RNA sequence: UAAAUAUAGUUUAACCAAAACAUCAGAUUGUGAAUCUGACAACAGAGGCUUACGACCCCUUAUUUACCG
């Protein structure tokens, strides 16, 4: 490709410029139409090296530290075996939620709206959001409704996962949730709702749309339910908090685990814990 | 009623034995803390007053325990009940394929020389004491509790040497049960589960906080003064016998 | 303690049930007699005084049931304890060859509806009654504590009906207490032996004493009184769940 | 199917290990008779034709279990099946009040040893010779079979040692088919109770002829061909593992 | 309408420049796994400029505050 045109001064032009790049990673460039996007990602792709080296340097300096000290330098009932003891408890459990836990249904019907950063920043929130669920002591029975099986997120998240999506303890489909549950008992969660979450409703469905809009764009998730007929409610964050900064559509790992901590009989001053501090300033 | 009974406690010194002996000696009734001389039951036997004294002894020597017995009975006059707490734990797997290691046959002998051998040898002796003893009104002369793990049904990777132990005294309650039953001897055992005992408080607060949620309910480590309190009612009940009894709180251990 | 509790007693007007009763009133708890109709559970409960109150139930239905957890309701507030002491019993071999004599399909299911039936029709509604109370410092919400004899593990000739209903309360004991777990409820099932209930001192004294000398020790039928006695240990032990106890004084029955 | 395997059969020399080895022989197995030199193995290893050998060892001795163990490697190449059939008893009771006799500790400890360190002993050394061998079609590489008896769970009187090796065996089971389960080494333990082995001759012939009449059916005493049989049963059914099997015509020991 | 702001796991720091805590996959861990090997690292967004940068300038959405001779 002819795309090295632009690096090859770039570099000594002064900019921030990674060193190693890649034929994939230099197919990705040439979609940067404009000169401010083709520098905001060289920077993003500059700042990976940045950070990479800097944890890559800090790592074998370790190395050298431990093992000029673990060189130098009894009754037990088990034996150290817990992460994988963790592992197989959590795996029980995750079973015994896909047969009788509260569904919650992640939305995927979001891939048209998100842009190639976006889209992979949704797959980083859904596996942050799935690993809190695994560790909750009454986990969720996850569905992943809308996805589908080619699509660009299906991909994204059989990358990340490798050899545990088949092994999840989630039900992932092509179908809407309109298709799994009845309409009456879905809950589109969105924060453009009108209608405020009061309490957190144990035969109920409760819809979380993955979408990750940086470029925000309200009102997409309110659109898609009034698509359809479902009932939305958003979160009481201006009841319990003095919101000062920032938007207030949180991220879906921060959802989740509001979410668990309403599900496990918390209160909203517990469940709203997990909104940023950065946002507001205290709880009243 | 447990009241003027005396109970010789093996391993009182520390975790059940000694939750044990503060709840009878609490209740009135004396103990006998008989455990290594080595272990803080001087202390402990000091801390519980008159009524409660410390005898050295290792359980897996004959002539150790009835040096005990023989203090038991110079202090107090008579053994009522016999209460075996005394037991080691050693984790280790049968065989390692990938990093080629054999269980070692010392470990297998050390925990079944304490926890099985040293079980039955108390068992054998203070039998004989208890058969000094007029029979009460119900015609009993003792009661002798053993103390068995969960490991015996459902042991875990690395308890083989631990569960055979404990799986031991689970087969041994009911024939001597009826050894001593023309005596009139009750012979019991319980089963405790995961429970707050230093071997188990030490671990890290990481696996600690796991074994606690690991307990259907409830969700925590069991309580010593629990196993003390099941053991006063095995006492009170004359009914019980050649009984192994799981107090875990309904958990079975996965491999 | 038990003090305060309300614990709701299914067979309570006769046999085991009126004896868990008497304990647990004399300890200051308040019972409810469930019982059937006829079976003069309110001369019972006139005579244990203000806090036991006669609730007429066929434990067989769920109708009768709920209105008897209703009449708990409105005299003590509250249910904490259910005690599943109903039972039945028929004496009939499977097939007799020299008689060609078949058991009844009828006997059979009678008894597994008020033996089994009955007992888990009792646990699902009550534990809908403790799912409604506030739980206490430990999480619990409420025990419950079925009855299923010995003859579950060793069942004698003529009592395959009778051993196929207790081995089904003991087999869902588990599975029960692993349910209830999130709520805060402890199930535990008791194994009582040959004990001295209106029904065993109803058979003449020939199979009457030689039974009560078959028991290793003590050479005697069951107090039902010693059957109360565990039965409150059970419910001020936090730590039992899950887990079947004989009460039989070691006795294995043959065939 | 057991053509082709290589079992070493402990205790081979007599009673139900001789049985283990006349039945895996005939179906085209090869067998090796470990048992102690004065046990007359040589004898029986000759009768049973060029498949069978003799492996002079003491199964509570490493070395001896060690050098067995190589002769079977050098002679057949592999390790498929261990069968631990080789164990003691005693009669003696654990008190006697009235002749003031107590069960003597070194009993205790013969037993313990030969029975349960010595099974561990054999099941240890022989999973590093199943770990050399290739994994089959199903994964697996070999299979390790235990004989506990009915004592481990109704012991009679006098049985007290031999209850608690045996109940030792039934305990330990679950922990080393859990230990072995990444390797692929199955562990099944058979629980036979009386058996018409030289040891239930050695008892009075009228108690052994009483005892036949009291097995409910067959009412006999347990051919050591029918042992055999199921030895060969558990070895091709793949998802026999971690349980006990009782062998013992549906009777219950009396005390 | 105007000014302040806007960290997509969370905080801190900021012309320091990357941390600390987390997250995902693999691990049969001999009790420092308190680890190792990998995966992901975008300071609202889209564009302009500038040798450059997080700076500077329009624009979009949003948040908090104020808002008529
Ligand atoms: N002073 C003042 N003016 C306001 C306030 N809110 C709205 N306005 C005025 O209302 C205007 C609304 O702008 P737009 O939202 O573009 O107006 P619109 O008529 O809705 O047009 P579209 O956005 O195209 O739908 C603002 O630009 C101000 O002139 C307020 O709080 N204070
Ligand atoms: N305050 C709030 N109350 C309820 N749900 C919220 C919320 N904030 C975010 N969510 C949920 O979290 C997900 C990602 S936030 C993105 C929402 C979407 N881009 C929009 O503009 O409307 C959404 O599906 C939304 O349902």
């Amino acid at each position: 490709a002819a795309t090295r045109e632009f690096i090859e001064m770039w570099r000594l032009l002064g900019r921030e410029v990674p060193e190693h790049i890649t034929e994939e990673e230099l197919k990705t460039l040439m979609e940067c139409v404009s000169n401010t996007a083709k520098k905001k990602y060289l920077k993003y792709l500059y700042t990976k090296e940045k950070v990479k080296k800097a944890r890559q340097i800090k790592k074998e300096m370790k190395a050298a530290a431990r093992e000029e000290a673990k060189n130098i330098k009894k009754n037990f009932l088990f034996l150290r075996l817990w992460d994988r003891n963790m592992d197989i408890a959590m795996g029980w459990k995750g079973a015994q939620a896909m047969q009788f836990g509260q569904p919650l249904v992640f939305d995927m019907a979001y891939e048209n709206y998100m842009k190639r950063k976006e889209l992979q920043n949704t797959v980083s929130q859904l596996l942050e959001s799935e690993g809190w669920n695994r560790r909750n002591v009454d986990p969720f029975h996850i569905y992943f409704c809308n996805l589908k099986i080619d699509g660009a997120l299906h991909r994204e998240l059989v990358k990340r996962y490798q050899e545990k999506w088949d092994k999840l303890l989630l039900t992932s489909t092509e179908k809407s949730h309109v298709d799994l549950f009845p309409k009456d008992s879905i809950i589109y969660l969105t924060a453009d709702s009108p209608n405020v979450m009061t309490t957190f409703r144990h035969d109920k469905v409760y819809v979380i749309g993955s979408f990750v809009d940086k470029s925000m764009q309200p009102g997409t998730s309110l659109a898609k339910a009034k698509r359809l007929n479902l009932a939305t409610e958003c979160l009481p964050l201006d009841k319990y908090l003095q919101w000062e900064i920032g938007n207030k559509n949180l991220t879906l790992d921060q959802m989740i685990r509001i979410l668990l901590c309403l599900k496990n009989n918390g209160n909203w001053q517990e469940a709203l814990q997990f909104v940023p501090k950065r946002k507001h300033t205290g709880f009243l | 009623s447990v009241k003027g009974l005396v109970a010789v406690i093996t391993g009182g010194a520390s975790g059940l034995g000694l939750a044990t002996a503060e709840r009878l000696v609490g209740q009135g009734a004396s103990a006998v803390l008989l455990d290594l001389p080595n272990s803080g039951g001087e202390a402990q036997a000091k801390k519980l007053g008159n009524n409660c004294v410390f005898a050295p002894a290792d359980v897996t020597s004959e002539k150790d325990v009835q040096t005990a017995l023989a203090l038991a009975k110079g202090k107090f006059g008579r053994v009522d009940v016999a209460v075996n707490c005394a037991g080691i734990a050693v984790a280790s797997k049968t065989y390692n394929l990938k990093k080629g290691q054999t269980h070692t046959l010392e470990d297998f002998q050390r925990v079944l020389d304490v926890n099985l051998m040293g079980t039955f040898n108390v068992i054998r002796l203070v039998a004989g004491e208890m058969g000094q003893n007029e029979p009460d009104q119900g015609g009993q002369r003792g009661v002798i509790i053993n103390t068995a793990s969960v490991a015996a049904f459902e042991g875990q990777v690395g308890q083989a040497a631990y569960s055979a132990s404990k799986g031991g005294i689970v087969g041994m309650t009911l024939p001597i049960a009826r050894d001593l039953a023309p005596i009139g001897i009750r012979v019991m055992t319980i089963a405790p589960g995961l429970f707050g005992t230093p071997l188990l408080t030490s671990l890290p607060e990481k696996v600690c906080n796991f074994l606690a949620s690991q307990v259907p309910f409830p969700s925590r480590l069991g309580d010593p003064a629990e196993y003390a309190h099941l053991v006063q009612a095995i006492i009170e009940n004359p009914f019980l016998n050649g009984e192994v009894i799981r107090l875990d709180g309904a958990i079975r251990m996965q491999p």
